[PDB]
RNA sequence: CUCUAACUAUAAAAAUCUCUCUUCUC
């Protein structure tokens, strides 16, 4: 479909009428939707990408780590334990992985999967330390949507680590049965577990 | 007149665990005494606003049960010797009333006054805290 | 293989008194085990788990023991206990210990059974256990009378 | 030393006045070192007026005000902020604070 | 500290002419493939699961996904 | 009966609470757009985001 | 050179303290 001659010859699937973006030449930002119209806004699937890597200022201002692409922002919290802080490359591959799983289980093209598990496990209310002292108590508060999303992610991905940690499952195998646990309301996936228990904690104190 | 059967909420919300307490027109007749402490598991939280609604909420359930329609309001704090003031709770317990489907009207206060006696718990110097 | 709870249904139930073998403490509190109803967790909260105030965190709580407890709202969906340690009457602690062991020891009775018969505890509880104490209230008493009459 | 030049209690030629309880502490204070508020209040709360606005019957009801004076004892009168502790020179100013809104 | 585990084998070393069988048939029925789940269903040590995954790759019994090391990702032939 | 209603921030009223880090605003319901509501928010917020409420009514105040 | 309208809502507990005190004249 309309290949280009010239001295270097790029590949196929490179070359042939790559002006249609894809996140890794893969899986298609189109048809990818917004359910809750909070987190709109907040995700920036709007942007087209073809890394999951772009070294960007994006925390220099108040609000523009929201114009992070999303895909970025689960990356860049993979990494924990503090001994694996850097090494973008591992985590980049570990998520292209997992896209790839997410292809496999529910074809669903992944994208939608992970952004679908990015809202549903967000806490809606959280609680706050307000008794003084004395008479200690937990407070019931309303919660911001970019907390939500930022909150969620930590979720999603602590629970991945905690699965993968000397276990025989990988990384990124397990990050993409809690993603997909995550897209419905799966309880099995710790994510929605602890999102669950921090809005109970949060109703039964109001 | 459309047939707005009257009731009396009788709020009485004091510094701790208010009361909405609706009544026929003439107050001999309950429905529904369900108080602030009934929905509430601190014991401190008894006159927090929200056992105000919890207990507006079901008391307001339990008037469309009977059939009461139209509400007047009898607010009352602890009044007599004990701070004349209404309590936190009760005002979220009247915009809850207020809320859930029941008419309102005739808002009326009749706290308690004295005139001058029975003297005030606490002694000379007072609470001490 | 322990299994098979102790009273008619799983979930907890409204109001109701239990006793809790507590494991873990993460932030708010304690989801840990019961010994009571199946096998199932719930959170003990910090605000509601002491009568003095909560000066420390490790020394009330005693991981691995025994303790009372109170169940609010029971999620009956999915197996979550909302539960309670500081509102139980002085009087009414101890007639759920009573309660608590008077189930307990049925249960050693019926391990021991199903652990020598290989039978699951909950057809042995399905079959012995529930008529029993639908017909005396108690397995206990019903043991008891077994002791007695045949 | 003298604080204050009318030694802070107002009485001046009276010998002895009735006392008054705290409304917070239940303080005995003389009438009129007795720290006094007007508390005039609408008896719904402007935040929820509307509510009550568009919901009842009675169109355009009165939505009466709740009176009541508070006295304090002074020492709650300076804990709960109802009097502040105010420098030299401006304690001689007894002109209350402006009309708060005018 | 104590060992507490309580942890057999949990696993397959080395394999059976039945085990053989079992993977053989195996391939239908689980969509999703890699060497992590051979060892989850306790029929695979996990040393020879990769072996054996790449023998899986001899008829086209299961075509990859993406061929990288640290994992293996396949899906059946349809 | 899960009632998860939506309400865009209309104006945002200070930071209270004693770490700091609670935002009290008025918001908007984004149906009925009559209504406005004072309520308490854990995290960053600017004019014109839409909170996921649970519950409605409960108004809370300025928090110690 | 004409004027007098708004308003909220906290308190748990915290005892004691060994020295060593030293100039201003151009
Ligand atoms: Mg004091
Ligand atoms: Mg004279
Ligand atoms: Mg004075
Ligand atoms: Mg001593
Ligand atoms: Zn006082």
């Amino acid at each position: 479909f309309v290949p280009v001659e010239l001295a270097t010859t790029i590949p196929v699937e490179i070359q042939q009428a790559q002006q249609e973006i894809k996140l890794f030449n893969k899986w298609s930002f189109e048809d990818v939707e917004v359910k809750d119209a909070s987190l709109v806004d907040y995700i920036q699937i709007s942007k087209p990408i073809y890394v999951a890597h772009t070294a960007g200022r994006y925390a220099n201002k108040r609000f523009r780590k929201a114009q992070c692409p999303i895909v970025e922002r689960l990356t860049n919290s993979l990494m924990m334990n503090g001994r694996n802080n850097g090494k973008k490359l591992k985590a980049v591959r570990i998520v292209k992985h997992t896209l790839e799983i997410i292809n496999v289980l529910t074809d669903q093209n992944p994208l939608q999967v992970v952004v679908d598990a990015i809202i549903n496990s967000g806490p809606r209310e959280d609680t706050t330390r307000v008794g003084g002292g004395g008479a200690a108590r937990r407070q019931a508060v309303d919660v911001s949507p970019l907390r939500r999303v930022n909150q969620s992610i930590a979720l999603l991905t602590i629970g991945a680590r905690e699965a993968a940690f000397r276990n025989i499952k990988t990384i990124a195998e397990t990050l993409a049965e809690e993603l997909i646990n995550a897209a419905k309301g799966s309880s099995t996936s710790y994510a929605i577990k602890k999102k669950d228990e921090l809005e109970r904690v949060a109703k039964s104190n109001r | 007149d459309n047939s707005q059967v009257f009731g009396v909420a009788r709020i009485f919300a004091s510094f701790n665990d208010t009361f909405v307490h609706v009544t026929d027109l003439s107050g001999r007749e309950t429905i529904a005494r369900v108080t602030g402490g009934m929905k509430v598991k601190a014991d401190r939280d008894e006159s927090s606003p929200y056992a105000a609604m919890l207990a507006a909420q079901d008391v307001a359930a339990k008037c469309k049960e009977v059939g009461i329609t139209a509400v007047h309001i009898k607010i009352r704090a602890t009044g007599g010797t004990r701070s004349k003031t209404p309590g936190p709770g009760g005002q979220a317990a009247l915009r809850a009333l207020a809320r859930s489907g029941l008419r309102i009207g005739r808002i009326e206060d009749v706290t308690p006054v004295p005139s001058d006696s029975t003297r005030k718990k606490g002694g000379r110097r007072g609470r001490r805290l | 293989t322990s299994h098979c709870r102790f009273y008619e249904n799983k979930y907890p139930e409204i109001d109701d008194i239990v006793m809790v073998n507590v494991q873990q403490i993460a932030e708010m509190g304690a989801y840990v085990k019961l010994l009571e109803y199946d096998n199932i967790e719930g959170m003990i909260l910090l605000s509601e788990l002491s009568r003095r105030r909560i000066r420390s965190i490790q020394k009330l709580i005693r991981v691995g023991k025994n303790d009372v407890a109170v169940v609010l709202r029971v999620d009956k969906e999915k197996g979550y206990i909302d539960l309670s340690k500081r509102r139980v009457s002085s009087e009414d602690i101890i007639k759920c210990e009573e309660k608590y062991q008077k189930s307990k020891t049925v249960h050693s009775i019926l391990r021991y059974c199903a652990e020598k018969f290989q039978i699951p505890l909950e057809e042995l509880y399905k079959t012995i256990a529930w008529p029993l104490s639908r017909k005396f209230g108690h397995a206990y008493e019903a043991f008891k009378l077994s002791i007695i009459d045949e | 030393p003298k604080k204050r030049a009318s030694n802070g209690r107002n009485k001046k030629g009276r010998g002895h006045v009735k006392p008054v309880r705290c409304v917070n502490c239940s303080r005995s204070v003389p009438k009129d070192k007795a720290i006094k508020r007007m508390a005039i209040r609408n008896i719904v709360e402007a935040a929820a007026i509307r509510d009550l606005s568009e919901a009842s019957v009675y169109a355009e009801y009165a939505l009466p005000k709740t009176y009541n004076k508070l006295h304090y004892c002074i020492s709650c009168a300076i804990h709960a902020r109802i009097v502040r502790v105010r420098s030299r020179t401006d304690r001689r100013i007894r002109a209350p604070p402006q009309r708060p809104r005018f | 500290s104590k060992k507490s585990h309580k942890d057999k084998a949990k696993h397959a070393v080395v394999l059976d002419q039945d085990k053989f069988d079992r993977i053989m048939k195996e391939a239908p029925t689980y969509r999703y493939v890699s060497v992590s789940v051979l060892v989850d269903r306790f029929k695979l040590g996990g040393s020879l699961a990769r072996v054996a995954l790449r023998h899986l790759e001899n008829e086209g019994i299961i075509k990859p996904v993406s061929k990288h090391s640290k994992q293996a990702i396949y899906t059946r032939a349809t | 009966k899960t009632p998860v209603t939506l309400a865009k921030v209309i104006k945002v009223l200070g930071r209270t609470g004693s770490r700091g880090g609670v935002t009290q605003v008025r918001v908007e319901f984004l149906e009925d757009t009559t209504r406005t509501i004072v309520r308490n928010v854990k995290g960053p917020v600017r004019e014109g985001d839409i909170l996921v409420l649970m519950e409605s009514e409960r108004e809370a105040r300025r928090l110690r």
